[PDB]
């Protein structure tokens, strides 16, 4: 288990899930808040 | 269909390729060919048993068979394309 | 050495014939284990001595009460005077009460031997209880148990592995026939090859359910025969 | 001479020691990074089966389960 | 030597049977790391208890729904009591929420930090959360019936008993999960059913379960 | 002994295991270089597997319709083996005491207990005896052999207590179970071609065999 | 759907198959060297048994199926896939050929299969492609051929052929030596095999996009 998250903590996998994560949030705050211009 | 004329024909095709093969006269799984389409000793890696005095094996009967089918089928279609 | 249950068959290292009819029979090794063994001799000889009073009884009543169907003869209005249609709930609670009691007495003697062969209430009346399963004193007053006991267990246990197949018979007979084994065999006497079991099986004579007073009690066949 | 089925049992052991060190495979990537250079060897030395050993049975063997995979992606 | 989950097969070097309820069962190795470990040992019995919670709930209410008293089934049962009684949806879960947190928050840095509950910075209470063993928080408060700290080979018997019953309830809330996404019905009116005709009446021909019967 | 026979496969068939003819002309147990499930072991394990297995289905296959004929169960039953409800659309059966998915679901949890603890056995040699089932882990303890494991209930009446009898059975048991496997394709074919019963089949070919076989059977 | 569970269930047989035979069981050099083999079985086998399944399923299900579609019947009311692989009386009134069974292949008279093995060519005046029936003889046709293509290479008998025996006897005065050494290269060196499959491979896709838009196959391709 321990060589198994080593391999999650590299740096594909980590900016997989961390691009996966952003791109996710920002989808949702632009599908609850439709069409933000201006603050 | 017994006595017909395919019938008959296959049975001569399959009973000549037998026979060729066993009397030294066709490729077996013991004696193969040159480029001269001479018969020459082979080095078959089964090594097939058989109590025949020729060595014909199953594996010879097998090969036989099926050109002679071959050969049949393809007499029969050939002579009912030609009105024969 | 003893006969065994199958010509050329070798018995296993824990059945040495200790026990009383004892035939070397243990296809599924239930016996390895001693304290099993111990428990189940004592669920053998219950079985046994309960099943040989059932198959008595059903023979008795049949000679006795023809009338009366031994399948059918649980119901209140099946009941004898002056207990037909009798309240189930205080026949029930009569029979829980004496038979916990005395269940718990049987248990307590099993997980301790000897430890409660006194009377509880007047103290000075105790039984022997040389075996476990084999209580004796007030229970065999006749006094049968001061000779061969080996040979008297052995019929024993024999008489009552006979009476649970027969009475196991009785039931799959009043199932798929709908009478008890007197009437089974006076009707295979009448015509042997027509009524058998190539033709009475496959069909289940209890119903569904019964409503005993006010509550149902589901029913069913130990196969699953034609309703 | 003989047509048959040769197989060896158990060559490889099934673990993840081997998913947390990049570039096992060849020796020189073995070491690890020092520079930016050896991220992109990593990648352009990963299918280079011949490259990371000599040994044919190897390099055989990579190859037929590569196309295992292959087949299982395009399923 | 012990009874593991699938006979025949050696036990995980990760579990000796130490741990109540250990049958060896872990085939893709999550707790093999010691930490981790100790933290699924505190999650499988939180979900457990939690779990046992629950299925005693649902039984009981479905207990009452089923004989003439009133009761609702557990799937509607939050609706029932947000709109009979004049009780706000968002107070509750706020109120929930911040003594759930009180509370899981003690628990989580206990775990982080073994015995630092026990300083008395809570209202002076010090030996009331010092607690026992990972997962296991004795004292007078959480066992004011002290079975923990008398006769140790009870208290390992009760364990043991804790986490089978615990595992047990969880199988059970996920069975009234599915029984609720399939039949409908509660699941008290699936017993019930399924005693009218067990045959006929079970996940065979739910018409749910197996789409090709 | 038989024919196909070879030198290739007359060097690793001494005669050791039971039914060796030296009829391996695709070299299936050859020990060199071997793994995975083509191994003597696992081979000769589901040739007997298959060949027992093969024994019950040829005999409860042409059963209830040999039983049919003889007038000893009624009409209701005696039905085609294919239309028992094996395969729906070529048939099915309504008088079972269930629907087929729920007896299915049964032999699904009591083949999964048999069949694994059986696989246990082979994979690791007498550990289904010591683990507790109930007790009756002292008939699972098994022997060498996981193809013949024995015991109180597997070996019940003692059959073959001297080493020439065990093989002289053994050999009978293999032959008996290739016979039947090759009886269970002759079935299959039967009711692929025919679309009968076998036993049908049989009493057809028995009244006008020039008339009932496979070249008339073509069309 | 279901084709779709069946080809999830194909890609884990294959990751399966991958990682059972690189930690598992391996196979050895020898193994992988054996071309003539290999070959047998690819033109037998694969490609042969292939074109033979696909054409037992055209001549089954693609032929009745379409034909009723182009017959103009809705396809709710065409009868199941396997109802015509149940059933002589369904595929007899599409196909009278059918009500004699398999009994005109053995017998030799392969004519009486005309209604679903023919020689159109051109297109299907209703849908624009090619015929499904020219279709079906096509993989048949090849099926046979794939086969007998894939009983000449020598493998553990003495009948076959032997590739590095044809190599070597090819000679003539104006090449020298000729193919000698050629077996050996393509025995050992992968990236020659590649090479020569790469190829031939991207040649064939190049005469596979000529030949699918000028005869279209597909119903409502062109
Ligand atoms: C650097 C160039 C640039 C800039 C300045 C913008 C700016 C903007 N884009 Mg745009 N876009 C760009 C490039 C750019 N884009 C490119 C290259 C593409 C092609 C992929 C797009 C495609 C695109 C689409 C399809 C859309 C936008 C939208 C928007 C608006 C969304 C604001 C928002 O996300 O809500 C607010 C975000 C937050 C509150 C996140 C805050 C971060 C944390 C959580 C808080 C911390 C703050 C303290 C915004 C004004 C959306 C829109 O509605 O247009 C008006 C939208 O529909 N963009
Ligand atoms: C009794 C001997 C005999 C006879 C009389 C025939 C007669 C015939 N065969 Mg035939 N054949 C025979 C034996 C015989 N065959 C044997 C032993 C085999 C091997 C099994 C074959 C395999 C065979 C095949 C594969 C085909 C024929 C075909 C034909 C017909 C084609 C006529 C033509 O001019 O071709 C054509 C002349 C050309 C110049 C075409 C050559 C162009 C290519 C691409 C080069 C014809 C009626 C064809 C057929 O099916 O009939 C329509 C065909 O496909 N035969
Ligand atoms: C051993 C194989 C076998 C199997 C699997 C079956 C299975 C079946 N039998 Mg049957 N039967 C068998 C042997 C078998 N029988 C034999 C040898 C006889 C002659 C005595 C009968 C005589 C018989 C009759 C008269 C009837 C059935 C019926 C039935 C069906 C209803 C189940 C039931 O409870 O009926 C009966 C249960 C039994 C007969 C117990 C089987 C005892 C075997 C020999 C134990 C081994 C069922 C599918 C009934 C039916 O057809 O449904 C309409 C029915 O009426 N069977
Ligand atoms: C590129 C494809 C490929 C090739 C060349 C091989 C080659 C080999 N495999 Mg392998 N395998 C493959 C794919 C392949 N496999 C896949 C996809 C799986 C996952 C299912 C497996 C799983 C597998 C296992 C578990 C094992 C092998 C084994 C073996 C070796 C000997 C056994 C053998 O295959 O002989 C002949 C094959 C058989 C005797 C069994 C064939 C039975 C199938 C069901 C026949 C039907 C398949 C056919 C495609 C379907 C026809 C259509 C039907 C509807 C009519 C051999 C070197 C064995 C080994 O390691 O030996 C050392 C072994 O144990 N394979
Ligand atoms: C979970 C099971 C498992 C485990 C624990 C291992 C473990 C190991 N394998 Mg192994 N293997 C497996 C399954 C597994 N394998 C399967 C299913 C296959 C068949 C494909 C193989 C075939 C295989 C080969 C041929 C080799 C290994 C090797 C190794 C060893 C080191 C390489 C490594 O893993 O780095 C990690 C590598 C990766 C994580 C790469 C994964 C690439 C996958 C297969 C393709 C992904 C496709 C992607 C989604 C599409 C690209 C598009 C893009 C936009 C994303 C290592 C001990 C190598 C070795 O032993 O060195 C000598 C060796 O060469 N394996
Ligand atoms: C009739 C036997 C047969 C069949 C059908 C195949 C089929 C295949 N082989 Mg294989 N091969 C065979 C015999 C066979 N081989 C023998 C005897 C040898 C040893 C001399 C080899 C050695 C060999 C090598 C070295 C390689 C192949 C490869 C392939 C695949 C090529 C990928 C492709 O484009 O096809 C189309 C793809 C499909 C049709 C997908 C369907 C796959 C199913 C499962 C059919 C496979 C059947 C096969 C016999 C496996 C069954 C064995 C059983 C134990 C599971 C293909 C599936 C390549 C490969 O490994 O791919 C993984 C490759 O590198 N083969
Ligand atoms: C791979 C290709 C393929 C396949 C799979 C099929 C399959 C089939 N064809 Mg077909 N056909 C094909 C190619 C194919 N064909 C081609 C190329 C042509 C053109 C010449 C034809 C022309 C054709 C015609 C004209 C007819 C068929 C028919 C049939 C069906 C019955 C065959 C028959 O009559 O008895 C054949 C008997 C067998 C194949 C033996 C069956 C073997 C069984 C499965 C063994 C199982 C044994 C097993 C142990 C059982 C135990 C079960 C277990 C659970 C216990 C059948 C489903 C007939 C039909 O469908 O009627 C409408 C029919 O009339 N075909
Ligand atoms: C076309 C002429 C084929 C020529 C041909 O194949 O003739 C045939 C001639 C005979 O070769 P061999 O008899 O030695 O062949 C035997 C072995 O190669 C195996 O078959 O081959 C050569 O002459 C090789 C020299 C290359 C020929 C150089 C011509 C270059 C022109 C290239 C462009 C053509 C336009
Ligand atoms: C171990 C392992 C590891 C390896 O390696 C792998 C694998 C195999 C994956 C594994 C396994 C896993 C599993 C099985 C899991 C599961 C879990 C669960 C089920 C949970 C539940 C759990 C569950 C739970 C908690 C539950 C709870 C419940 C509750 C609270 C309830 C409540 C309620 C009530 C009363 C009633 C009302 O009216 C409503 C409500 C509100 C609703
Ligand atoms: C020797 C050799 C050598 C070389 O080298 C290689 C080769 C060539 C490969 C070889 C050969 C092989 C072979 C021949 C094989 C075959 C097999 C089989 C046939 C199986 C079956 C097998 C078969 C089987 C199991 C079967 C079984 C059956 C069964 C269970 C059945 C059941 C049933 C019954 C009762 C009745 C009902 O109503 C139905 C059912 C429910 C359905
Ligand atoms: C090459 C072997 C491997 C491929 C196996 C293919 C077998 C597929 C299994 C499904 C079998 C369907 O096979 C089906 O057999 C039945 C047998 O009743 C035939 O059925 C037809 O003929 C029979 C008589 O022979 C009639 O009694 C029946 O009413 C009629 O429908 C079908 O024409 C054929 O389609
Ligand atoms: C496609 C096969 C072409 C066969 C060409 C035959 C050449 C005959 C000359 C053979 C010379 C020899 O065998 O010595």
């Amino acid at each position: 288990m321990k060589d198994f998250t080593t391999y999650l903590s590299t740096a594909p996998v980590i900016a997989t899930i961390w691009f996966t994560f952003t791109a996710g949030l920002l989808i949702e705050i632009n599908r609850y808040f439709p069409d933000p211009l201006v603050f | 269909f017994i006595g017909s004329s395919t019938n008959l024909i296959m049975v001569a095709s399959t009973t000549a390729t037998l026979a060729a093969a066993r009397f030294g006269l066709a490729p077996t799984v013991k004696k193969n060919t040159t480029a001269g389409l001479k018969l020459v000793d082979s080095k078959n890696s089964a090594g097939v048993i058989s109590n025949d005095p020729a060595g014909f094996t199953i594996v010879d009967v097998l090969a036989m068979g099926a050109a002679g089918h071959g050969l049949g089928v393809g007499i029969v279609l050939g002579l009912k394309g030609i009105g024969a | 050495d003893r006969k065994l249950w199958a010509p050329g068959v070798v018995a296993p290292e824990y059945l040495k014939g200790d026990l009383a009819g004892d035939y070397g029979w243990d296809p599924l090794g239930l016996g390895a284990d001693p304290t099993a063994l111990k428990w189940y001799r004592q669920s053998e000889l219950q079985h046994a001595r309960w099943a040989m009073l059932g198959v008595a009884g059903v023979l008795v009543q049949e000679i006795v009460k023809p009338d009366v169907y031994f399948y059918e003869a649980g119901l209140p209005q099946n009941l004898p005077e002056p207990f037909t249609n009798i309240n189930m709930g205080g026949l029930l609670a009569w029979e829980f009460i004496l038979m916990h009691w005395v269940e718990v007495r049987r248990w307590q003697d099993y997980k301790n031997f000897g430890s409660v062969n006194e009377d509880p209430i007047f103290k000075g009346n105790k039984v022997p209880n040389p075996e476990m399963g084999y209580p004796g004193g007030i229970f065999d007053p006749f006094g049968f148990s001061k000779g061969n006991l080996k040979e008297l267990q052995t019929k024993e246990i024999k008489n009552g592995r006979l009476a649970m197949i027969a009475y196991m018979a009785f039931i799959l007979q009043a199932q798929a026939t709908g009478k008890g084994p007197l009437a089974a065999l006076s009707a295979h006497l009448s015509n042997p090859f027509g009524n058998n079991i190539l033709k009475n099986i496959g069909t289940c004579t209890v119903p569904h359910s019964v409503d005993v007073q006010g509550l149902t009690i589901p029913l069913t066949c130990l196969w699953p025969g034609s309703q | 001479k003989k047509v048959k089925i040769a197989v060896d049992r158990n060559p490889v052991e099934t673990s993840f020691e081997k998913w947390a060190k990049p570039g096992h495979f060849s020796r020189t990537l073995s070491k690890g990074p020092n520079t930016t250079t050896w991220i992109w060897n990593l990648h352009a030395d990963a299918h280079d089966f011949d490259s990371h050993t000599s040994d044919l049975e190897e390099i055989s063997r990579k190859v037929f389960s590569a196309h295992f995979g292959q087949l299982g992606i395009i399923f | 030597v012990r009874p593991v989950w699938f006979p025949g097969n050696p036990p995980p070097a990760h579990l000796d049977g130490s741990l109540a309820g250990d049958y060896g069962f872990d085939p893709l190795f999550l707790g093999q790391e010691p930490q981790t470990l100790k933290w699924y040992v505190q999650a499988e019995l939180v979900h457990g208890r939690f779990a046992m919670l629950g299925a005693a709930g649902i039984i009981l209410t479905s207990i009452g729904a089923k004989v003439g008293l009133g009761f609702p089934e557990w799937y509607d049962a939050g609706k029932v009591v947000v709109e009979k009684n004049n009780i706000d949806f968002p107070t509750l879960m706020v109120i929930q929420f911040y003594l759930m947190g009180w509370a899981e928050t003690k628990r989580w840095y206990d775990f982080k930090n073994p015995g630092s509950q026990a300083d008395g910075s809570f209202l002076g209470f010090t030996e009331e959360f010092k607690g026992l063993e990972n997962g296991y928080p004795g004292g007078r408060f959480f066992d004011p019936m002290g079975l923990s700290r008398g006769d140790a080979a009870k208290y390992q018997e009760y364990k043991q008993k804790e986490v089978k019953n615990g595992r047990l309830a969880m199988i059970a809330c996920l069975g009234f999960a599915a029984q609720y996404a399939a039949t409908g019905k509660g699941p008290l009116d699936n017993l019930a059913d399924h005693l009218a005709d067990p045959n006929h009446v079970n996940f065979a021909t739910n018409g749910v379960s197996i789409p090709i019967a | 002994l038989y024919v196909g026979a070879s030198q290739s496969s007359l060097a690793y068939l001494d005669g050791s295991l039971p039914g060796d003819f030296g009829f391996d002309p695709l070299g299936l147990l050859d020990p060199v270089n071997s793994g995975g499930f083509i191994e003597p072991k696992w081979l000769q394990y589901s040739e007997v597997i298959h060949a027992r297995w093969a024994m019950l289905g040829a005999a409860g296959c042409i059963a209830p319709e040999v039983l049919g004929a003889a007038g000893l169960i009624p009409d209701a039953t005696n039905i085609k083996w294919f239309e028992s409800g094996v395969i729906p659309p070529a048939g099915s059966y309504n008088g079972y005491w269930a629907d087929p998915y729920t007896i299915f679901f049964v032999e699904i949890v009591a083949m999964q207990f048999a069949e694994l603890r059986r696989l246990q056995d082979f994979r690791y040699p007498g550990s289904m005896g010591q683990q507790y089932f109930l007790g009756l882990e002292a008939i699972f303890k098994g022997s060498g052999d996981a193809a013949y494991p024995g015991g109180p209930f597997f070996n019940l009446f003692n059959l073959g207590k001297t080493e020439a009898a065990m093989k002289e059975l053994k050999l009978k048991e293999i032959k008996n179970g290739r016979l039947a496997m090759l009886a269970m394709l002759g079935y299959g074919a039967q009711a692929v071609m025919t679309g009968k019963g076998p036993f049908q089949n049989l009493v057809e070919h028995l009244a006008d065999p020039v008339n009932n076989n496979i070249l008339t059977n073509f069309g | 759907y279901t084709t779709a569970i069946g080809g999830l269930v194909m890609a884990a047989a294959m990751f399966f198959a991958g990682w059972f035979h690189y930690h598992k069981a391996a196979p050895k050099l020898e193994w992988f060297q054996n071309v003539e083999s290999m070959l047998n079985h690819h033109l037998g086998g694969l490609l042969g048994l292939g074109s033979l399944a696909w054409a037992g399923h055209q001549i089954h299900v693609s032929l009745p199926v379409n034909k009723l579609l182009d017959a103009g019947v809705d396809p709710k009311e065409i009868p199941l896939p396997h109802d015509l692989l149940l059933n002589r009386a369904i595929m007899a009134d599409l196909y009278p050929s059918f009500a004699k069974g398999i009994a005109p292949f053995f017998t030799l008279n392969w004519s009486e299969y005309s209604d679903f093995l023919t020689f159109k060519g051109g297109l299907n005046p209703v849908t624009g492609g090619l015929w499904l029936s020219d279709t079906a003889h096509h993989h048949v046709a090849i099926a046979v051929l794939f086969l007998v293509a894939g009983h000449m290479y020598r493998t553990n008998w003495g009948i076959g052929h032997s590739m590095k025996e044809i190599l070597e006897a090819h000679r003539g005065p104006f090449t020298g030596e000729g193919h000698v050494g050629l077996y050996e290269i393509l025995t050992t060196s992968w990236h020659a095999q590649l090479a020569i499959n790469l190829a031939l491979f991207g040649s064939l896709s190049i005469i596979v996009a000529h030949h699918m838009y000028a005869m279209p196959p597909y119903p409502y391709l062109a």
